[PDB]
């Protein structure tokens, strides 16, 4: 009741869960060498070329 | 106009801008656009020209 930390496993593992899940989110607004991160705009101002 | 090296530059905004009447016209000898499709230049809304 008084002490914490005694599970640090059941944390450590849902820690890792989510922030493995919360970068593969977060890789998504990257540029990767084009000229926008977001799909709905180049496919509205460019040529299809 | 004026020479090269002192080349006008004004800035354009608040204003309703029509591009399918000027790229229609034919007196334009070379007209080409990097980035931005001409043919869709009219269903785009900027911040500052």
């Amino acid at each position: 009741s008084s002490t914490a930390s005694a599970l640090g496993k059941l944390q450590d593992v849902v820690n890792q869960n989510a922030q493995a899940l919360n970068t593969l989110v977060k890789q998504l607004s990257s540029n990767f060498g084009a000229i926008s991160s977001v799909l709905n705009d180049i496919l509205s101002r460019l040529d299809p070329p | 106009f004026a020479s090269v090296y002192a080349w006008n530059r004004k800035r354009i905004s608040n204003c309703v801008a029509d591009y399918s009447v000027l790229y229609n016209s034919a007196s334009f000898s070379t007209f080409k656009c990097y980035g931005v499709s001409p043919t869709k230049l009219n269903d785009l809304c900027f911040t500052n020209v």
